[PDB]
């Protein structure tokens, strides 16, 4: 399905009053989760979220883990380190999140590569678009960079995101190849409710549709039209597809004039529906 | 630091059908920091056998989980979802609307 | 695959 991407999120929260940082990894291809670790977990261990990735053996996990449990460690230093920067009490809960990952276009070659990272839900630190620079946000963060240029961390990232990244991006988009290479394109129907005798809400629905990018527009008369309209965020359905819908309200008996239109990877033209029911 | 209030849809996974096995979902998004209580009520009553997804960010640093449990749709039967996170001052609750 | 062997410390 044309572009695709690797991504790794990291949440790492403090827990002042005992212990360790609650710590989440999760990594996706595309919009599909394909692994997780937790550190509250029973397991330990860095664990599948979809079938394709069962197959890989057992020094893939091992280092996985050993990646993943090291990456928490850092998170858990880093917690300490911003408290003080930032003048914080010992008291209260933070937060730490970074991403990182690598996008490859239909052509399955490097296009791009990120690396992020945020405290307390606000940008820190990132990587700029050539992988050689960094952007920091504030003075906190400009100490970081120097930390970090010194170190030449920005080399190291970019050869694993147009390196590594990108050839286990593809690995893993062959062996999951009958789900991450199928585009699900939107099953669509249109729906009315009289809101008075003198007006009706056409509601246009978007189903069970993967990936996730869609756009679902209302047009009078050939026309686009905002005003009068609603759109709901894209939703997970829980088996891996997505839904959306978009409504308009319109003069009971002008439904004709009408009409949705649909735009999703899964459709080689748009779609558009009327209500002629 | 920034607190952000979370936004929430309640829905099926599968168009409703009265009688009929289906999966209702609750869907936070937009939320920091990420603690979060969540719970699916069938008659204002809490479900038990509620699962959830792994924690995960937006582009904006946002966090989103969707809860989920298998349930079935009657006519007289209310399904709901209630929330509760540092930035509400009671938790909120979301009644399921087989339209939306 | 992730990037290894360890991110640094801010
Ligand atoms: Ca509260």
């Amino acid at each position: 399905m044309g572009s695709h991407s690797m991504r790794y999120f990291f949440t790492s929260v403090s827990r002042p009053g005992r212990g360790e940082p609650r710590f989440i990894a999760v990594g996706y291809v595309d919009d599909t989760q394909f692994v997780r670790f937790d550190s509250d977990a029973a397991s330990q261990r860095m664990e599948p979220r979809a079938p394709w990735i069962e197959q890989e053996g057992p020094e893939y996990w091992d280092g996985e883990t050993r990646k993943v449990k090291a990456h928490s460690q850092t998170h858990r230093v880093d917690l300490g380190t911003l408290r003080g920067y930032y003048n914080q009490s010992e008291a209260g809960s933070h937060t730490v999140q970074r991403m990182y990952g690598c996008d490859v276009g239909s052509d399955w070659r490097f296009l791009r590569g990120y690396h992020q990272y945020a405290y307390d839900g606000k940008d820190y630190i990132a990587l700029k678009e050539d992988l050689r620079s960094w952007t920091a946000a504030d003075m906190a963060a400009q100490t970081t960079k120097h930390k970090w240029e010194a170190a030449h961390v920005a080399e190291q990232l970019r050869a694993y995101l147009e390196g590594t990244c990108v050839e286990w991006l593809r690995r893993y988009l062959e062996n999951g190849k009958e789900t991450l290479q199928r585009t699900d394109a939107p099953k669509t129907h249109m729906t009315h409710h009289a809101v008075s005798d003198h007006e009706a809400t056409l509601r246009c629905w978007a189903l069970s549709f993967y990936p996730a990018e869609i756009t679902l527009t209302w047009q009078r008369d050939g026309e686009d039209q905002t005003q009068d309209t609603e759109l709901v965020e894209t939703r997970p359905a829980g088996d891996g597809t997505f839904q959306k819908w978009a409504a308009v309200v319109v003069p009971s008996g002008q439904e004709q004039r009408y009409t949705c239109h649909v735009q999703h990877e899964g459709l080689p033209k748009p779609l558009t529906l009327r209500w002629e029911p | 630091m920034i607190q952000r209030t979370p936004k929430i849809q309640v829905y099926s996974r599968h168009p409703a059908e009265n009688g009929k096995s289906n999966f209702l979902n609750c869907y936070v998004s937009g939320f920091h920091p990420s603690d979060i209580e969540v719970d699916l009520l069938k008659n204002g009553e809490r479900i038990e056998k509620v699962e959830h997804s792994d924690l995960s960010f937006s582009k904006d640093w946002s966090f989103y989980l969707l809860y989920y449990t298998e349930f079935t749709p009657t006519e007289k039967d209310e399904y709901a979802c209630r929330v509760n996170h540092v930035t509400l001052s009671q938790p909120k609750i979301v009644k399921w609307d087989r339209d939306m | 695959r992730q990037f290894g062997p360890d991110f640094p410390t801010i």
